[PDB]
């Protein structure tokens, strides 16, 4: 019945990604189906002229980067893509495949843009979404991945100048590669990556003290707190964390919130002992 | 293991407003 139609409706519709002439309106209807069909990614997945497709819409914004000319329409079409592109990229039929075939580098493009226009910050933020699947996986195949890519500095330049919802799935991002044992290891692996790190966290904490945001100082004091767990990095902390940590600067934004102030408290105790 | 929002339903919430202001009678 009406399960059947909308299923029959949906192989067309991917069918229809091969054309130009209908690929505009099939990658719409199809990025509706992305929550409620969980066999969306091998269907995509089964033809590789379905996922060439994908990302030949993803390579006509190239042109859109320099000097930044993307338009909202052009945006939003992209981003259906990229949404689909999510959904394939944490199936766990086609999760080792996507990695395979290195398409969340074809997203890097995106990433590197620092245009504060709506356009871009909304291709960022979509961008970010694809990786933040990604890691949401808890797979080691997946951090792995994005430690032979540049995508640590990536997300460092998004976190100190992108908007607050980027600024957090970035910051979520950098996270998950921290809670991970080679994630951490590699970040303390030289001084010039964790240095770079804690610059950068630390100036979000300048910009937090000045415009709270719960959601953004969560993930920024879980990354503090995983950093601790290093001893270099933890002596290090000692004395370069921000005193805006260590003050009450955020108990009025954190009033609410009894998981970051756990941390935050965590945090101290680690660098007291 | 939450960002409190989705990225993408929140793309297409910011970028249907700018759509129809951006475009031309």
């Amino acid at each position: 019945g009406p399960h059947m139609l909308e299923r029959e409706k949906i192989y067309q519709w991917i069918n229809e990604l091969s054309s130009p002439e209908t690929r505009e309106n099939a990658l719409l209807e199809l990025s509706k189906k992305r929550e409620s069909v969980p066999d969306l990614a091998p269907m995509l997945w089964h033809s590789f002229g379905t996922i060439a497709a994908l990302l030949q819409e993803i390579v006509n914004i190239y042109p859109s980067i320099n000097p930044p000319t993307l338009t909202a329409h052009q945006s939003n079409r992209v981003c259906n893509a990229l949404a689909l592109l999510q959904c394939v990229a944490s199936h766990p039929e086609t999760r080792s495949a996507f990695l395979a075939a290195h398409i969340p580098l074809f997203l890097y493009p995106f990433l590197h843009t620092v245009s504060k226009t709506r356009p871009f910050e909304y291709l960022r933020l979509t961008s970010l979404g694809v990786i933040g699947a990604l890691v949401k996986t808890d797979e080691q195949e997946v951090i792995n991945f994005l430690l032979t890519t540049e995508i640590i500095p990536l997300c460092l330049r998004i976190m100190e100048s992108g908007s607050e919802l980027s600024k957090t799935v970035a910051t979520f991002i950098l996270q998950k590669i921290l809670l991970d044992d080679t994630g951490l290891a590699y970040i303390c692996q030289t001084y010039e990556r964790f240095s770079h790190v804690a610059m950068i966290l630390g100036k979000m904490v300048l910009q937090l003290s000045k415009e709270p945001s719960a959601r953004l100082l969560k993930h920024v004091v879980r990354c503090y707190l995983r950093l601790s767990d290093n001893p270099r990095a933890r002596e290090a902390l000692r004395q370069c964390l921000p005193d805006q940590l260590k003050d009450t600067t955020f108990a009025q934004v954190l009033k609410d919130d009894t998981t970051t102030k756990r941390w935050l408290a965590q945090l101290v105790k680690n660098l007291q002992e | 293991d939450d960002l409190g929002f989705d990225p993408f339903v929140e793309t297409q919430k910011g970028l249907a407003e700018l759509m129809e202001n951006e475009v031309v009678q």
